[PDB]
RNA sequence: CAUUGGUGAGCAGCGAAGGAUUUGGUGGAUUACUAGCUAAUAGCAAUCUAUUUCAAAGAAUUCAAACUUGGGGGAAUGCCUUGUUGA
RNA sequence: AUCUGUUUGGUGGAACCUGAUUAGAGGAAACUCAAAGAGUGCUAUGGUAU
RNA sequence: UGACGGAGCCAGCGAGUCUAACCUUGGCCGAGAGGUCUUGGUAAAAACUCCGUCGUAACGAGGAAUUCCUAGUAAGCGCAAGUCAUCAGCUUGCGUUGAUUACGUCCCUGCCCUUCACAC
């Protein structure tokens, strides 16, 4: 079976599953390449993962992400943290644990939310 | 419950009102407020010293809460819980706030930094990460599950490597230079970290007894019979004396009691550690009793600042030729005791304010360290007290501006 | 947590079914210790029983407020939270504050989206005591539902004749301190559960001399509330409305928090019923 | 004992009680352990435990806590009423 | 009542029930003996009668006055009161009083 | 029992032997004194040990399966795995018995309703 | 259009007298290596046993001896304790 | 037929309720090893022993 | 911080064989009741992103005074349901976009509370 990793990514009501698998860097959201990702001007926005941890890596991997749910932006930010999820899991799957351990002290150095839930839980004061 | 050593007296004793157990606690720096968190009720209780009475509860925990610390400079109260979440409680003041961080997993043990900045945790995942207080974010992390040397229980019937029996850290701490975390779990290992680069430092086993059950990674094939393993055979019936014989074990205790009530070997397992705040040495708590390391005997050679003209011989005669400052500083390079002792002891009375207002700043945290270790046992108590009230005469502006590095020293 | 609230709530129910079993047994009981004292023969039943006799010797020895408040009653001060429904008009804005005011331990939340499971939940989490959600007509309160945690209950009540504060000129500021409490004409065991549920808002054991009273008058399942703030004249007592005015009357009672639409109904108001104007259940 | 081991050690805690005990005054070495070492030399009892103002004896005199002692006669009058009504608030309080 | 402790307090409950129960309680159910073999109750009953006899052979001789008891029932002597045999033999043999 | 029936020494000790038994999950019901002696078995005892209370969770199918489970390694309580089948489990520490974080179990239960996440594991 | 579904038919690429999967048996390790037997200050190792017996030593009124029992109520006949009768 | 939608048969077996059972329920092999039950066959024949 | 048009694209609640006009013009069949057709009038996801065009009597963003408000808060946008009380001159839910300023002080204005060691 070809090595393979899933992972969810969550804001608001938008949701992301992301599949990592063996590959040629064909990256796909909704079935359609990154570069149509909408709204333009947030676009930078999902490819904060790709150009953090370089495009090398990402060479050697296909990367399928399934949204639904939420609006332009909390989609968005679905889609970026399924990928980065992703990247991670896998690297640490198939791939040396000490790259598992760069991507995410890079990830965590540039934004913590690309890793956990950013999750506004309301508190009573 | 207060306990006053001077008196030995419990001088007064705190209890909740819904009775509830606890198993971790935090005392403020002016000894003023006690903290307390439970298994059972998922929030952290507050009382006054002085009063006795329950200050407050603290809630918004949705898990028991697991430790419980202050820090030393800023007085905010860092809890953590199974919630897999960290709480920063600001009590003091004249308003309450809570800052929540989430955490990939569970959270076992905390420590905090003397400086009161930084909180390190260790999860359930085997990981040790470093958060910032004042910017709720995190700073740095440690792998520590390929670290962990865990053992296979005679009783197992899984691998020790497929085991998640005890892959985490349930205690760690700083030590109070703060570049370095020292670690221990349910397990046959006591890891030591440095904070700054993220490496293991030393990993020391804690035990090599076979009586005890978790120190083997692989158990002899020799033991197994078509029955099962050998020493799983209860062979007190062979005891001469009855009262090896009689058995009170319950069935299924696992703590809390006797050695007989359990009915299982006892397993290597390190409740707690702790640094020494006076020496480089660090106590850890386990089944056999505290293990005490200490860097003491120095027989390692570790130079610092060499070059090919520092020699033994040249000190000594600089010693002669009566240059004592440069006679002290070549014997610091060179970095061994017994030419320091020799160097320190043979200044005369007139040269120490001297020497000490020229000694370079660099040294100065090695010359406190040993005038340190040397006078507790050491017969020249006058001499010393000389010295001393030489160095903080000359120094002490730049002893107050880094205090963590001479904190343990002075 | 979830899990903690899960279960309590299970062996709660289950405690109810025994108990309900157990009322037949606590009778018989009763019965074996009247004929003991009064010499007077047991019923045939209990004669034949040999099962309840043996037990009895241990039950022998066996001897208010309701479950979900036993725990705390007079013990651990009520924490409220006042809040109102999505988008509120300016003037139930005022009236949920005064609300707050008129309890003293309350806070006023603001909800701006905030989703009814997600708000339970968060009170939950901090403790919260009571909740009270407000709602409103051109800006003319209509109803009030109290929504005690951890396991409810909830019970709904609609506002008439609702006069705020605001309404007056040159009213002034209110008296927080804790106020005593009249109830009148709370009869029925469904009144004394609603007497129940509004007594543990307040905190408990006002000082004597409290300058603060707040009455909860049923006039034919009406509530009236009323709050005022008397002074012991040489030659009776004088008392002065701080308000706010408003007549409350029950129309559903659950077991359970205000999420849990499936919560069962300890109460309803039966309005289509023939004999509906007959009968003041309060 | 047996029904705690068995829950391992988990159980719920007693309802608190309170109980009296009484302390003997002793040099605080001999509560110590048997070894060549003590940690503490002071008394087992506190400077107020020994001792702690209280009553005038000769109901003339007048004692505080704070150690100032008075006597009825030499007090002027307006005094006596002003420690009078101090009297009258500290017992009402208790 | 408040002061009576062991033994006593469990024996005076259960006499007590049995008074108050017995108007009203079918006679079959309410005072059943404990189940024991033939061998050893004919064996208990036949001592017990034997001590009556004494009991009573003993007053008789001497000028004791003993209280008086219906034909069939078994008269009640301190053994009866402290080895609880009422319950193992009963009060009477009832087969020869249905006879 | 045999003690007077008014005595508070009577009072207390038996309400505490309730809410102990009650607590430890020994006994179901604490309103009854008679239950001590009716109501403790050792089924009241058995049925507190961890492979009965996973198969009253439903974690597994039968009390043998459960067993098999706990011996395998897949079981933990709180933070702390268990191998002994004959933990017993106090009535509050049933909440925290759950599957180990990297188990089989876990990825078949996240893999069959397509939940799985491979970060967390 | 997608299968990170199954079953096949073929390439590119890897590629020294073949390659891949599964399995039975034995051996060495899994604790730190001072030799075997016996009647053991030495014999034997092919055993003697046709000297292997004698002598010496060795016996608590402890003449005590279930620390070993699931809870409740009893115990005819047993058993324990105590007293008694007659030899 | 981008008609209609009931019926017969096959597939699947939510909730509630009822009954039975419970170290879950099954299956296959035999010149295998055991512990039992029932039936049947056999002059199965010393009334007092060549 | 516009209008018109076109293009791209994103939610969550909600499932009772139950969901929904009025007033007319005439033809035919029918004993009647009515049935059918014909006929005119009246009523009845959005933000967002891209592209193209135009172009900047009353009233033009609301005085004095007064009220409310601290994070998924204020504010903007639409979509559903109408749950024995209230509501359609509307009420309640749902998701979408989402800030500024404070988080200190008892100075003013109100309300309230007070007068078992070591060390003080
Ligand atoms: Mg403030
Ligand atoms: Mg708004
Ligand atoms: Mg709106
Ligand atoms: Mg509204
Ligand atoms: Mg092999
Ligand atoms: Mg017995």
């Amino acid at each position: 079976a070809v090595p393979s990793v899933q992972t969810f990514g969550k804001k608001k009501s938008a949701t992301a599953v992301a599949h990592v698998k063996a590959g040629k860097g064909l990256i796909k959201v909704n079935g359609s390449p990154i570069t149509l990702v909408e709204p333009e001007i947030l676009r930078f926005k999902v490819y904060e993962p790709l150009l953090l941890v370089g495009l090398d890596k990402f060479s050697n991997i296909d990367i399928r992400v399934r949204v639904t749910g939420g609006g332009h932006v909390s989609q968005v930010y679905a889609i970026r943290q399924a990928i980065a999820k992703g990247l991670v899991a896998y690297h640490q799957k198939y791939v040396d644990e000490q790259s598992k351990n760069e991507l995410k002290k890079a990830f965590t150095s540039y934004d913590r939310t690309l890793l956990i839930a950013d999750s506004r839980r309301p508190e009573p004061k | 419950r207060a306990w006053d050593l001077i008196r030995y007296r419990n001088f007064r004793t705190f209890t909740g009102t819904e009775r509830i157990q606890f198993n971790c606690l935090a005392v403020d720096p002016s000894g003023e407020v006690v903290c307390a968190g439970s298994l059972d009720n998922f929030d952290i209780h507050v009382w006054s010293v002085q009063t006795g009475q329950l200050l407050d509860a603290l809630s918004g925990h949705e898990g028991p809460v697991s430790c419980l610390s202050f820090s030393q400079e800023n007085s905010v109260l860092a809890s953590a819980s199974w919630d897999k979440t960290i709480r920063i409680w600001s009590i003091f003041g004249r308003s309450q706030q809570v800052e929540p961080i989430e955490v990939y997993s569970d959270v076992l043990a905390l420590s905090m930094r003397p400086d009161g900045k930084e909180v390190a945790v260790s999860t359930l995942k085997g990981q040790i990460s470093i958060f910032n207080i004042e910017d709720a974010k995190q700073v740095g992390n440690i792998d520590c599950r390929k670290d962990i040397i865990s053992g296979r229980f005679n009783q197992d019937r899984f691998t020790a490597k497929n085991s998640e029996r005890s892959k985490f850290f349930t205690t760690i701490h700083y030590s109070f230079d703060g570049m370095a975390i020292v670690a221990g779990g349910n397990n046959n290992s006591i890891c030591l970290y440095d904070v700054p680069n993220e490496v293991l430092l030393k990993r020391f086993i804690v035990s090599r007894n076979m009586a005890l059950n978790g120190t083997l990674e692989f158990l002899n094939s020799k033991k197994m019979t078509e029955a099962g393993s050998l020493d799983l055979i209860d062979d007190a019936g062979e005891n001469s004396d009855l009262e090896d014989r009689i058995d009170n074990s319950l069935p299924g205790s696992q703590r809390g009691g006797d050695l007989s009530t359990r009915k299982m070997r006892p397993e290597v397992r390190v409740t707690s550690v702790q640094f020494s705040p006076t020496a480089n040495a660090f106590a850890a708590a386990s089944t056999e009793g505290l293990l005490i390391y200490s860097t003491n005997d120095t027989i390692l050679f570790d130079p610092f600042d060499l070059d090919v003209d520092v020699t033994p011989h040249s000190t000594v005669e600089a010693l002669r030729e009566k240059q004592f400052l440069n006679a002290l500083v070549m014997a610091f390079r060179l970095n061994e005791e017994y030419l320091i002792n020799k160097v320190y002891e043979a200044i005369p009375i007139k040269e120490i304010p001297l020497v000490a207002s020229n000694i370079p700043a660099i040294y100065l945290p090695r010359i406190l360290k040993f005038i340190g270790d040397f006078a507790i046992e050491s017969q020249h108590i006058e001499f010393n007290l000389i010295w001393i009230k030489a160095l903080l005469s000359a120094s002490g502006g730049y002893i107050n501006e880094h205090k963590y590095l001479f904190s343990t020293a002075m | 947590m979830l899990r903690r609230q899960a279960r309590e709530r299970r062996e709660y129910l289950y405690r109810k079914a025994q108990e309900l079993q157990d009322s037949q047994l606590q009778q018989k009981r009763q019965i074996i210790k009247q004929a003991l004292a009064q010499g007077k023969p047991l019923p045939k039943e209990l004669a034949e029983d040999e099962s309840l006799q043996k037990d009895f010797r241990y039950d022998q020895s066996l001897k208010q407020v309701d479950d979900e408040y036993a725990a705390t009653s007079g013990i651990m001060d009520p924490r409220i939270i006042v809040t109102t429904s999505r988008d509120p008009s300016t003037r139930l804005s005022q009236f949920a504050k005064e609300i707050k005011l008129l309890f003293p331990n309350a806070v006023r939340l603001n909800r701006g989206n905030y989703v009814m499971p997600n708000l339970v939940d968060a009170c939950k989490k901090s403790g919260t005591t009571d909740l009270v959600v407000l709602h409103e007509h051109r800006g003319v309160p209509t109803s009030l539902t109290i929504s005690h945690f951890p396991h409810g209950p909830t019970a709904q009540f609609s506002l008439h004749n609702v006069v705020m504060r605001h309404d007056i000129i040159n009213a002034g500021n209110q008296s927080e301190v804790n106020p005593h409490l009249i109830f009148d004409n709370f009869t029925t065991a469904l009144g004394k559960r609603v007497v129940c549920i509004l007594k543990h808002l307040f905190n408990a054991g006002p000082k004597k001399d409290s300058e603060r009273v707040i009455t909860f008058a049923n006039r034919g399942d009406f509530i009236s509330v009323r709050q005022h703030v008397y002074v012991r004249t040489r030659e009776g007592v004088e008392i002065a409305e701080v308000g706010p005015r408003f007549e409350m009357r029950l129309f559903e009672l659950r077991l359970g928090t205000l999420e849990n639409k499936d919560a069962d109904v300890e109460w309803q108001l039966r309005r289509f019923i023939r004999t509906a104007n007959k009968k003041d259940y309060l | 004992y047996k029904l705690d081991v068995l829950s391992s050690v988990h159980f719920v805690p007693k309802p608190a009680s309170t109980s009296l005990e009484i302390r003997v005054e002793t040099p605080t070495i001999s509560m110590e352990d048997a070894q060549p070492l003590y940690m503490s030399n002071a008394s087992s009892l506190a400077p107020q435990e020994i001792y702690n103002v209280g009553k005038a004896e000769k109901d003339g005199e007048i004692r505080l806590k704070n150690g100032v002692a008075m006597s009825k006669e030499e007090l002027t009058r307006e005094d006596k009423n002003r420690l009078r009504r101090a009297l009258k608030r500290k017992r009402s309080k208790a | 009542d408040d002061q009576v402790i062991g033994k006593a307090r469990s024996r005076t409950l259960e006499m007590r029930l049995n008074r108050l129960s017995r108007v009203n309680g079918h006679q079959d159910k309410i005072n059943k003996l404990e189940k024991v073999p033939m061998h050893i109750r004919r064996g208990m009953i036949d001592k017990h009668v034997k001590r009556i006899k004494k009991y009573e052979q003993e007053a008789a001789e001497g000028g004791i006055v003993l209280s008086k008891v219906k034909k069939g029932q078994f008269r009640k002597i301190e053994s009866t009161y402290k080895k609880d045999i009422e319950r193992r033999i009963g009060g009477s043999i009832k087969a020869r009083d249905k006879e | 029992s045999l003690l007077p029936p008014t005595d508070p020494f009577r009072r207390k000790h038996e309400q505490l032997l309730l809410d102990k038994l009650y607590a430890m999950g020994v006994l179901t019901t604490k309103s009854k004194i008679s239950d001590l002696e009716n109501k403790v078995t050792v089924s009241a005892i058995c049925r507190r040990r961890l492979p009965v209370i996973m198969h009253r969770l439903k974690m597994a199918e039968t009390i043998q399966d459960a067993v098999k489970f706990i011996e395998q390694g897949h079981v933990r309580v709180g933070p702390n795995l268990i191998n002994d089948p004959a933990y017993l489990v106090t009535r509050n520490m049933e909440d925290y018995v759950t599957w180990v974080d990297n188990s089989k179990i876990k990825k078949t239960l996240l893999r069959y309703r397509n939940q799985i996440d491979d970060f967390d594991f």
